[PDB]
């Protein structure tokens, strides 16, 4: 899934 | 995925004649052995496109075919394929109603449209204008009664005022940018709504159950309702008539007409098995009438059984508030029309907006979707190879944009490698954006950056050969935006906010 | 800032005396009665806003102090003796008082004494008094189904209980008692001596319109059937298998917002205003409010024989828990007795899945904090799942080592906030469609793998919260598939 952690955009696997 | 095979799980909603449709199940697994689930669950029609999108969910869903332009578009729906036969069997409107992108992705079943139900015994001649409802109201208070009590709560029962001296979601040509909810004629429906309850003629807070509660235990004159509602009016023992809705400035109200529809689920392995439930146990008198016996479904798509019913003085005035309404569009936005509509006769009723504010904001909830498309996918297809806010907008996700694919790039280039996109088979899994604001805080920043990935996968779409999908990953992007932020994009001035918030960090 | 200044916003239900609660306001110069209040009153204050003071039966209130969202009330020792001690008994929690004690609440059979001189003084009759009434075209007995509050004292006759004085592992839902109870109720609506879909409304319109003989209901209800002027008795309710009906006792509480600022205005109000025998006249005038818990105006109104059987079937009922819980219990039960009612479920399913309903968070909060505790360092079901968790969650954080590290890299934690937001994500990345038993340990192993981390990077105090958010994410999103697998105790089975 494509997530937002803080300003960072992220594969979160 | 997880949708179980040799049995059949239907999902309608619990106003609808479920126990009637459990009793053709009872006949069907009579004949054919195959076991029949018929649920009602809460917020099905917004539970059925989260799980059917991860292959689990019911065989069947049952819903007005207003909501299966939106799940058609995400692929969740079962193409119906009919003989010429069973089509010319049922009413031509009625599967216009149900056809997406010249598909047929559902089976219509019966025609609803709400007509103004009346106590006969209280008001043996029931006005023909809304304007006359005020003094009605001061005649029946009285006598410790009121004239009129509906379902303010939902959008479907406060629209037929609203449509009446001018209003629409969206213009027949479907124009997407074309939305109806902020002119004059709207806002004089609205206005007359909202003068009804601070003249305490009506309360904001009447939803489904105060208004069906007065009716029956006989504390109303006048109620708006669909033939679902019928039943427990029945048992109720008041005498009622169902007739034409009020007139509003000597223009006809417009009811929403709504076809109840039944969908297959793109990942049911009994595909066949629903089709048969449907087109030959369902959808033929005797099964209609088992239904139509728990709650009345109204003028059903079946010639034959409509043929039956007509007689029903309530079914010729459902139909005659029907000729006066439009059809609800199914395209994929109705959902975002209806939610910000919703809350706009809420805010208006409840005074926490003006009419004019309130309906301002669901103007722009409704366009938000086809303008975000427009924005996004122009980027997208310009980065891989009209309007004012939009021309300022693309202006700016290209500076912006091109900028935050420049800082991120090795970033950007591991995500893509790990999302292992070399093919149109390997494109379809856009699930990944569904949960993008999860911890559930919503920026600019983070928005211009999701668009920004997007534009990336754009251009190694290109590389793939395969331009074509371009169009449906700004969809999905437009998706997720507007489904899950519509509140926030409305409250920061949607488009216009964006090119602000950027336009200042440029030049300060 | 949210809540305004110099002024007081009541929030009390409408089926008590809010327009006497108003005649009150008149005299100290914003009395609502908001639907689901008790649901948007926990939500609203968290963010600040919401009523200066809330009225609500003690249930509710341990919840709401658990969660920080009332005012630690502080009266003088003169005004604690104005008041019943079992009334104070009843408004405190962790050894604080909450909230201000108003009345004692309990049902009453109310009968009609022209259809019913000598009303039933058992269940088991009901069916046969009900085909004699059929004939004259009117019915034995009509109340609200639809909340558990009404049909509880029947299920807790033969053998039913919330709570032991309170375990929060004891719970009696699924008992053969329960089952007695329950089955009763489904037999006469099998039997059509009652219709499923009779709810408040229904029940009090046949009562006042004189078409039902019986009608189960508390003292606030008194007051339209005063104006129906059908002649009405109010006496002991019916005993089941020779056990007295065993009706919860409510006693009606206002709690002060922690977010008021205007605490002090609002112990004025309640103190030297509302809790005086002029005060609560205004209010039991509107609607009767039962036993007072001001012992002066409850020596006046003692005389009622109404209020005397209200108080008796008090005697023969048990007081609710305040505890946070009480809420998960009653919306279980809520679907239990509907679910069996309608035919939904078989009572025994229907039960069944209350007792899980009730128990699933103590239950998840216990077992998951435990594990994220011992790691980084319902007792029967807590301890052999614990156990299990123990062999197979060491097993699952051994083989997911390499990506838990990369998330572990990706999702580091500063706050509590942070922890909340890792919760709200997991949930998304280890369920990605299907709710299974793999998964939710998974995602439980993944919660230890961080608790670890926390304990290695010195944030220790972060642990309570990240197995508070874990909990909470898990029973939010899973509740029906964990109570449809017969909860923890499916867990132990499945890994046997
Ligand atoms: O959408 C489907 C469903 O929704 C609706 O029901 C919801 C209600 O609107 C809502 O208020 C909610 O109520 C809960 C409540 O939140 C919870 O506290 C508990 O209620 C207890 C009280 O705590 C307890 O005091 C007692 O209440 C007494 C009160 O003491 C007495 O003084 C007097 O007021 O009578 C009250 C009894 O009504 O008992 C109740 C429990 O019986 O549990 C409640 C749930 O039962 O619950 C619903 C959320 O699902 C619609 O109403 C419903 O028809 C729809 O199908
Ligand atoms: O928190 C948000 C609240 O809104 C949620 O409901 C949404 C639905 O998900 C949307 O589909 C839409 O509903 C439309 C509906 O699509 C349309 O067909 C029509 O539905 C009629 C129906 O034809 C008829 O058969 C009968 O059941 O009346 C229905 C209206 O009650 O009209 C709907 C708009 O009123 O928008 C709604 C909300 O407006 C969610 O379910 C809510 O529970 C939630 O509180």
């Amino acid at each position: 899934y494509l997530l937002f952690w803080r300003d960072e955009l992220i594969l979160l696997x | 995925g997880k949708i179980e095979e040799g049995k059949l799980v239907i999902w309608i909603n619990g106003d609808k004649g479920y126990n009637g449709l459990a009793e053709v199940g009872k006949k069907f697994e009579k004949d054919t052995g195959i076991k029949v689930t018929v649920e009602h669950p809460d917020k099905l029609e917004e539970k059925f496109p989260q799980v059917a999108a991860t292959g689990d969910g019911p065989d069947i869903i049952f819903w007005a075919h207003d909501r299966f332009g939106g799940y058609a578009q995400s692929g969740l729906l079962a193409e119906i394929t009919p003989d010429k036969a069973f089509q010319d069997k049922l009413y031509p409107f009625t599967w216009d109603a149900v056809r997406y992108n010249g598909k047929l992705i559902a089976y219509p079943i019966a025609v609803e449209a709400l007509s103004l139900i009346y106590n006969k015994d209280l008001l043996p001649n029931p006005p023909k204008t809304w304007e006359e409802i005020p003094a009605l109201d001061k005649e029946l208070k009285a006598k410790g009664k009121s004239a009129l009590m509906f379902n303010l709560q939902e959008p479907y029962f406060t629209w037929p005022l609203i449509a009446a001296d001018g209003g629409y979601a969206f213009k027949y040509a479907y124009d997407i940018k074309d939305v109806g909810v902020d002119n004059a004629g709207a806002k004089a429906g609205l206005t007359f709504l909202v003068d009804l309850i601070k003249n305490k003629h009506m309360n904001a807070d009447t939803d489904y159950s105060i208004a069906e509660a007065a009716f029956n235990k006989g504390e109303t004159a006048m109620t708006i309702n669909g033939p679902w509602a019928w039943s427990n009016i029945d048992t109720s023992a008041v005498n009622y008539g169902v007739t034409v809705l009020p007139t509003f400035k000597g223009q006809p109200s417009k009811p929403f007409v709504g076809v109840l529809s039944a969908g297959i689920n793109a990942a049911s392995p009994n595909k066949e098995l629903a089709k048969e439930f449907l087109e030959n146990y369902l959808l033929t008198d005797e099964g209609l009438e088992a239904v139509n016996k728990d709650k009345p479904l109204g003028a059903v798509a079946l010639k034959s059984y409509e043929e039956e019913l007509a007689k029903d003085p309530r079914i010729a005035a459902t139909m005659e508030n029907a000729q006066k309404g439009e059809i609800m569009p199914n395209i994929p936005q109705m959902s975002a029309f209806w939610y910000a509509v919703r809350t706009a006769v809420i805010n208006a009723a409840s005074g926490r907006q003006t009419v004019d504010e309130a309906l301002k904001d669901a103007q722009t909830g409704s366009e938000l979707y086809r303008q975000s498309l427009e924005i996004i996918s122009r980027y997208l297809r310009e980065q891989a190879t009209s309007g004012a806010t939009s021309r300022k907008a693309l202006e700016t996700l290209r500076r912006v944009g091109d900028g935050v694919q420049r800082n991120h790039e090795t970033a950007f280039q591991g995500m893509l490698r790990k999302l292992d996109i070399n093919e149109d088979d390997v494109k379809s899994l856009s699930r990944v954006m569904i949960h993008v604001f999860s911890d559930g805080v919503t920026n600019w920043g983070r928005i211009v950056t999701l668009i920004s990935f997007g534009a990336f996968v754009a251009k190694h779409l290109k590389t793939i050969n395969q331009e074509s999908c371009i169009e449906p990953l700004a969809e999905s992007i437009t998706d997720v935006l507007v489904r899950t932020k519509r509140d926030w994009l409305v409250k920061q001035r949607g488009w216009d906010g964006f090119v602000e918030f950027f336009h200042v960090s440029e030049h300060h």
